């Protein structure tokens, strides 16, 4: 056996290879208390993590140690690794090999601080650290495909042809459910209801889980919430009390497509996607627009794999046959990927072992891995 | 957290003493020969009997400056013990003829040495505190405060 | 550390209750005051406390109270008060235990300030931690001191002779930004019977008399205007009270409509004073609101009550009642501006077998746990930084 | 009075009101209501209580009244006491017929837009003004200044929020309220009184503590040092009387109350307080435009008056680029330059700018949204008021 | 919270100053209109709530209702300050003089002149003296029959005790 362990930038998601789904799935968080008054010895700690935070999460601070797929608090992701072994896998983890998974066009010292703390504290037999979207073509089945993921914190193209990676083609956008939650909890605003603790985001995450759709058409929805509230939907608060919620279902992840909504100068995710097969050569072209995979739960949206289509056949050529590859397992699809890699026969010899961890230091990662 | 971070030590550099008071242009070892000739003199007067011309010759000149404590500390010594050796009823006539220079390195120089009871006896400088304040007025204690802060 | 079982002392406004960490029940429980004189000096070894200073009023001793409002406000009193409680009733040696005393929320730096040094420098006590009363009251209501029989999220409301105070604490900590209080509780309660008892010239209106006519005949009402007709109407309503004098002899005394005007207090405050004029389910429902979202239906779904003013027959189903009208009338407007419906709030208000006392059995349930001991200032931190080590707040947010 | 425009703050503690080109406000007063009250008080034949009481007439006499805020955080909680407002400001502090004048609003930037649409409502229709215009409040304030960029915070009774502006180009991305403000601090300073045993519990109390507030807070510019103060020293200790001729001794509850706007969660606020909200908000802007922004942030609002705040805001944010961009090291600290601009006048600074912007478009009639727009349109003939 | 008139939400009452001239049941002589006999009109509402509106200390006045209410509950404090020790057939006779000897009405002397408005002309003014002591009489005559119910000769001290009780410590 060997672990894998998807390092979520929202949402960690961990097991043992050849198994079909994560064995334990929680957030990416480290919660402190923000009250020093407490009941004295009734079982108070200084750090909560996953469903711990969540759970206790009215007197917390949240905080993720993750942030655009970059990790910048390690002395807080440390934990968070400690829970996913000790907490929730219930193994020693120097039993063990573990695949990590990382973002394409990362900063090369996070995925060497990985390494290192990784082999240095863990002191797990054997690790690799795989790029996302590599791993969710292996749960897809196939060979060639255009994975976007799309996760809490990142979402990347990764243009792949009969295994051949497109390095100068991949994009990479610091847009995701982070930001979609961001833009949600501002735009609530115009209701009247404010939400402004890390706490509260946790509330506007599970509305815009819940009742978010993407529009097939946003200048008509628009249109259709401001002529009826046949539009408009309800959702109860871990208070009781009830919000009622209308255009902002649908504004809310169009943000994804527009993501001048939000100020920040990029393509959307058809434009992004369309820039990223065109930068591939001719003969490749032909067959990744019936090969666009999708992956992360970013990508779960009602109506996004129908408007994803509309908008990328609207960029593309009317000659080529265009499909849209999005499973209904696709939320943990890196992990079924990483759990398919971690097991194959072939794929044995080429992890990073202890040995030769210790012949190198950390910068070896380099040149045994993408 | 940073709210405990200094700044102003490293971004608005402020006034030294200095800047304040003019710098001594005589060089340390300058002064250090200049007390050392003057030390022997005060001492000598004192072996004589004449020790109230010991205190007129060694308080005319008088070393400052955060280079020179310990020679400092050797014309406090001598002064503290000039001023143990001068007769109680003698000082009224020292006192009364010293110049408003001279009263001002008398008194700058007793607030030293009641700065330091383990090594000067305190008693007769207090007494010398009463004599030249209240013969010269509470001003000569103003010119101590706003003092140098080397002397 | 010393191994010793912590000593706990509750000194309310009304009564002290004394004992050791891990016994069934307080070791006393007594009233809150000393009776002192109103060739060598020895006035201030003359003294008297407790049920043994009630005795010295016709002994021509003078009793004073010295906690009002809560607070110590003599401390001349107060020293003299805890030497006679460890050294006569407690028979205890301070340098071996480590103490447990309980003050309000909003007690000046000064009075904990003042509590240390009397403590580490008059009795030599070997530590001391200074506990909120109410923080300890939510752990009177568990079943057992066992991890699974806990419950440490609710709402913890506190009423006793001098303060009523309310507490929200949430998965074992301490909401301080949300903490009310009002001092307005047991004996000015006990001041508003013996005002009506005085306006209708009744033969004996002694401040006994009225402490006894509020524990024997008081009660929450539904609604004072249909109460005031009811008594009208049903006219074995006006108990009859014998009451004997401080001289001994008999007399009858007739109770009228404090049986349920008193109690009232707490419920339309306006009737007690003019500072303080949110009455008691309101004063809850802004805690609650005031308390972060995510707590809020734990809160409400476990509203401890504690001290010994909240006993009044009724008290409970009152405030739950009048609560949740608060609470169900607020969540109906936000169900019609939505049009849908909602899951509402559940309100329970948990009187309890140990409520007379709850703070003194929250704090004997505390100091029993192992870490205990590094909770406490322990003296060894006085002779380091003084008795300003207590003057902290452990429980609001501080600057710096 | 004047031909031009009629300008209008209508804040959540003070109305201010006047006309374009007005160089201070021609009135302000409490935004307050009140309603006749009997109270175990002193009682007097020296004035008459009329059903309804509101602004300096209420505050001059608040021991008799009920006293109620029509707003909170920016926002109009109750209308009905907002028309009682609105009555008082037009028809007997102005003393004007409203029939086809033009006016310019304010709101904060993120309220509620029912707020917004009931307030062009009831100017449309109560008083029936043939035009009105709503201004964000801390852009106005960057007109008073005479200036086209650098970032303004504005802290009022009711909200402090933040617009960066570059080159006349306003970030909408990068707007924000911190819910923390002069009113906070207000029922934060009852709550440290209360500790001391001194209670304000009445509805006319309030108005006491925001003039004891006014009077006698300051920020600390070194919270060890006024701790320093505040435990081994009387120096701080200060004896305010109120109207009721009581003295109530105040002491660390001088700087320890306006603290929170630098640490809301004293008030039991998870934000971050006004330093690192505009650190976090320019550092929030793209990389060619942080310079100007540090170069000129601009102070506006009653609540950003405190003694010491521009100090220890310049030295806060000094202090937080060289945690979070410089990590400590001091080789860099000098070569950051950041000015706050702290004006006599920025108390006005909303009506001020207000005043400035009704002059800039009082000719311009399209620029307005019309009376006979909106009653065509309705709330739609709003959108003309930018995104 | 204290309790304020069931009138307040009646409208197109009459009224004088500010006082609001309600439906009365009485026999004495003045301008109030005739009240059903079956129903509790503004008499029967302040005896009612006088007992307890006297503990509070901190009352808004919503409207005219109130204004009279408020009338009523202070001159019952005058009325009990008055029956002390007297016999019913005693008290009906002290208590019509307390009720028709002459008085300060609101705008002249009076307690509560910052809160009542002045009679609007002279003739208001007499209105609303024909009015009040019409009203007090019946006051005082309503008053009479709860405190001594149940015996005729000695003032029941269960009402006898507010004597001492002065509503928001004021009185006429
Ligand atoms: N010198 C001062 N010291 C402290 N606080 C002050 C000072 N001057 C004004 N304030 C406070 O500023 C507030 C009023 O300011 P301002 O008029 O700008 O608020 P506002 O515009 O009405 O509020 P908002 O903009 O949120 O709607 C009050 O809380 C007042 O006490
Ligand atoms: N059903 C869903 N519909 C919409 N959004 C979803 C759904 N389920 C989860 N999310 C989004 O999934 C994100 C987490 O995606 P994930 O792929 O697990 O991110 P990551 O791997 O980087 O941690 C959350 O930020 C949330 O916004
Ligand atoms: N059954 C009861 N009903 C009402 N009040 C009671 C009852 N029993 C005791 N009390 C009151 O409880 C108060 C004492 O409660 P306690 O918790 O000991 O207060 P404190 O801690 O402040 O001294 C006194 O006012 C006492 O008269
Ligand atoms: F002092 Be008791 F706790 F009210
Ligand atoms: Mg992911
Ligand atoms: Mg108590
Ligand atoms: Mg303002």
């Amino acid at each position: 056996t060997a672990l894998v362990c998807d390092n979520g930038s929202g949402l960690v998601k961990a097991g043992f290879a050849g198994d079909d789904a994560p064995r334990a799935v929680f957030p990416s968080i480290v919660g402190r208390p923000r009250h020093q008054g407490v009941m004295v010895g009734m079982g108070q700690k200084d750090s909560y993590v996953g469903d711990e935070a969540q759970s206790k999460r009215g007197i917390l601070t949240l905080k993720y140690p993750i942030e655009h797929g970059i990790i910048t608090n390690w002395d807080d992701m440390e934990k968070i690794w400690h829970h996913t072994f000790y907490n929730e896998l219930r193994v020693a983890p120097e039993e063990h090999p573990t695949l990590l998974t990382e973002a394409p066009l990362n900063p090369k010292a996070n995925r060497e601080k990985m390494t290192q703390i990784m082999f240095e504290t863990f002191n797990v037999p054997a690790m690799y650290v795989a790029i996302q979207a590599v791993l969710s073509l292996y749960a897809s089945g196939r060979t060639t495909g255009i994975v976007l993921d799309s996760g809490d914190g990142v979402t990347h193209n990764v243009p792949i042809y009969e295994g051949y990676a497109l390095p100068h083609a991949i994009m990479r956008l610091d847009l995701a459910g982070r930001d979609l939650t961001d833009y949600l909890m501002k735009i609530l605003t115009e209701r009247g209801y404010s939400f402004v603790t890390t706490a509260e985001r946790e509330i506007v995450r599970d509305i815009k889980e819940k009742l978010c759709y993407v529009a097939l058409d946003f200048e008509n929805e628009m249109a259709t919430a401001a002529s009826s509230s046949s539009l408009e939907k309800s959702y109860e608060l871990p208070d009781g009390q009830v919000i009622t919620i209308g255009n902002e279902r649908f504004r809310c992840p169009e943000t994804l497509f527009q993501p001048s909504f939000i100020g920040m100068e990029s393509a959307g995710i058809h434009e992004t996607t369309y820039n990223s097969i065109m930068k591939c050569d001719i003969d490749i072209r032909k067959d990744l627009y019936a090969n666009n995979v999708m992956s992360g739960g970013t990508t779960m949206y009602p109506g996004i794999a129908d408007r994803m289509q509309k908008e990328i056949t609207a960029l593309a050529p009317s000659t080529m046959k265009i499909k849209i590859i999005a499973p209904p397992e696709r939320k943990y699809s890196v992990w079924i990927g990483g759990s398919i890699l971690a097991s194959l026969s072939t794929f044995q010899q080429m992890w990073i072992t202890k040995q030769e961890y210790d012949e190198a230091g950390p910068s070896i990662v380099h040149r045994k891995c993408f | 957290t940073f709210r405990t971070l200094d700044v102003d030590s490293i971004t608005e550099p402020v006034l030294t003493e200095q800047d304040i008071f003019p710098i001594r242009n005589e060089t340390a070892e300058q002064v250090q020969a200049a007390v050392s000739q003057l030390i022997p003199q005060a001492r000598s007067a004192i072996q004589t009997g004449n020790a109230l011309q010991g205190l007129k010759t060694l308080l005319s000149y008088v070393p400052y400056g955060n280079d020179v404590q310990e020679v400092r500390t050797q014309y406090l010594n001598a002064f503290v013990d000039v001023l143990s050796n001068i007769r109680a009823a003698d000082i009224p006539a020292f006192v009364k003829e010293c110049s408003t220079e001279e009263i001002d390195n008398i008194v700058n120089f007793i607030y030293r040495g009641l700065a330091n009871p383990q090594a000067y006896n305190s008693s007769v400088l207090l007494n010398w505190h009463e004599k030249v304040v209240e013969i010269s007025g509470i001003g000569c204690i103003v010119r101590v405060l706003n003092s140098r802060p080397d002397l | 550390a010393s191994f010793n079982v912590p000593i706990i002392m509750d000194n309310g406004t009304g009564y002290s209750k004394l004992g050791y960490a891990g016994n069934d029940a307080p070791s006393y429980v007594f009233p809150t005051v000393i009776a002192t004189r109103s060739k060598r000096a020895t006035e201030d070894l003359d003294f008297f406390i407790g049920n043994d200073a009630l005795k010295k009023a016709s002994a021509g001793y003078s009793l004073d109270y010295p906690i009002r409002h809560g607070q110590i406000e003599n401390w001349d009193h107060m020293e003299r008060f805890w030497q006679q409680s460890l050294f006569k009733y407690l028979r205890c040696e301070p340098e071996d235990h480590y103490f447990l005393l309980t003050e309000p929320p909003l007690n000046p730096p000064e009075n904990r300030e003042n509590t240390a040094e009397i403590m580490f420098e008059s009795f030599n006590c070997a530590g001391l931690y200074i506990a909120v009363q109410a923080v300890l009251a939510l752990a009177a209501s568990w079943t057992s001191s066992k991890v699974t029989d806990r419950s440490l999220t609710g709402t913890v409301v506190d009423s006793g002779d001098g303060v009523t105070h309310i507490i929200p604490v949430a998965e074992g900590y301490v909401i301080g930004s949300s903490i009310k209080t009002m001092p307005l509780a047991g004996r000015d309660v006990t001041y508003f019977v013996q005002s009506l008892l005085r306006d209708r010239n009744e033969p004996d209106s002694s401040l006994k008399t009225a402490e006894r006519i509020k524990e024997e005949c008081c009660y929450v009402c539904p609604d004072i205007v249909k109460e005031f007709s009811r008594f009208d109407r049903e006219p074995d309503r006006y108990l009859k009270y014998a009451s004997e004098s401080i001289t001994g002899h008999s007399t009858t005394i007739d109770v009228g409509f404090e049986r349920f005007l008193a109690p009232e207090i707490f419920f339309n405050p306006e009737i007690a004073s003019s500072d303080f004029l949110t009455p008691l389910p309101e004063l809850v429902d802004n805690v609650v609101q005031s308390s972060p979202i995510d707590v809020r239906k734990g809160l409400y779904k476990n509203i401890v009550l504690s001290g010994g003013s909240t006993l009044f027959k009724n008290f409970g189903n009152r405030l739950q009642r009048d609560l949740k009208r608060i609470v169900d009338e607020r969540i109906h407007r936000s169900e019609m501006l939505s049009g849908a419906k909602s899951g509402g709030v559940d309100v329970n208000v948990i009187s309890h077998k140990r409520q007379r006392n709850a703070v003194w059995f929250g704090g004997s349930l505390l100091a029993q746990t192992p870490e205990f001991g590094s909770y406490c200032h322990t003296k060894a931190d006085y002779e380091e930084y003084g008795a300003s080590i207590a003057r902290r707040y452990q429980i609001f947010g501080n600057s710096l | 009075m004047e031909s031009a425009p009629i300008v209008l703050d209508n804040g959540t503690g003070f109305v201010k009101v006047g006309y374009a080109k007005d160089n201070f406000p021609r009135f302000q007063f409490p935004s307050i209501v009140g309603r006749p009250i009997l109270r175990a008080e002193e009682k007097t034949g020296n004035v008459q209580i009329k059903d309804v009481m509101v602004g300096d007439e209420a505050e001059a006499v608040r021991s008799l009244l009920q006293v109620k805020y029509p707003m909170e955080n920016g926002i109009i909680r109750d209308f009905e006491e907002m028309n009682q407002l609105w009555d008082y400001t037009f028809f007997e502090k102005l003393k004007i017929d409203p029939r086809g004048r033009k006016i310019l609003l304010t709101e904060p930037p993120m309220n509620p837009v029912a707020n917004r649409e009931k307030m062009c409502e009831t100017m449309f229709e109560r008083y029936g003004f043939g035009g009105v215009y709503v201004a964000i409040q801390a852009v106005l304030s960057l007109y008073a200044q005479g200036l086209s960029s650098g970032v303004v915070v504005d802290s009022g009774d009711g909200v402090t929020h933040i617009v960066p502006v570059y080159e006349s180009v306003v970030l909408n991305h990068l707007v924000g309220r911190l819910d923390v403000a002069g009113r906070d601090a207000t029922r934060y300073l009852i709550s440290l009184l209360l500790r001391k045993g001194y209670a304000f519990n009445r509805t006319a109390d309030f108005e006491t503590v925001r003039e004891m507030k006014e009077k006698l807070c300051y920020v600390s510019y070194d919270l060890e040092l006024d701790h320093k103060l505040s435990e081994e020293t009387t120096v701080l200790m200060r004896n305010y009387t109120l109207p009721d001729g009581r003295v109530i001794k105040v002491g660390s509850e001088r700087y320890e109350c306006p603290e929170c706007l630098f640490q809301p969660h004293l008030v039991g606020s998870e934000q971050p307080g006004l330093s690192e909200f505009i650190f976090d908000t320019i550092q929030a802007a793209d990389v060619d435009i942080r310079k100007y922004l540090y170069r000129a942030i601009v102070l506006s609002g009653g609540s950003s008056m405190y003694a010491g705040l521009p100090s220890r805001l310049e030295k806060e944010i000094k202090q937080l680029w060289f945690e979070r961009v410089l990590h400590g090291d001091p080789a860099r600290l000098p070569n950051f330059k950041v000015k706050i601009e702290d004006a006599p006048r920025r108390r006005h600074a909303v009506f001020i700018g207000g005043a400035v912007l009704a002059d800039i478009m009082a000719q311009n009639d399209h620029m307005w949204v019309s009376k006979a727009e909106w009653e065509e349109y309705g709330v739609r003939a709003l959108d003309k008021l930018g995104p | 919270p204290a309790y304020h008139s069931s009138f307040l939400s009646l409208t197109d009452v009459p009224t004088t100053g500010n006082i609001a001239m309600l439906p009365l049941k009485t026999k004495f002589r003045g301008p109030a209109y005739p009240a059903d006999e079956s129903q509790m009109d503004i008499i029967d509402e302040c005896i009612g709530l006088f007992r307890a509106n006297c503990f509070f200390r901190n009352f808004e006045i919503k409207g005219p209702a109130d204004r009279t209410l408020i009338y009523g509950t202070l001159f019952i404090s005058e009325c009990l300050g008055r029956v002390n020790g007297l016999n019913y057939r005693d008290a009906e006779r002290q208590l019509n003089s307390l009720a028709l000897e002459n008085f300060s009405i609101p705008g002249s002397g009076f307690p509560l002149n910052a809160l009542y408005a002045p009679p609007l002309s002279p003739q208001d003014a007499e209105i609303m003296r024909t009015y009040l002591t019409q009203f007090r009489q019946e006051l005082a005559y309503r008053l009479l029959s709860h405190v001594y119910a149940t015996e005729k000769d000695h003032p029941s001290k269960w009402w006898t005790c507010f004597s001492k009780r002065r509503f928001m410590n004021k009185a006429l």
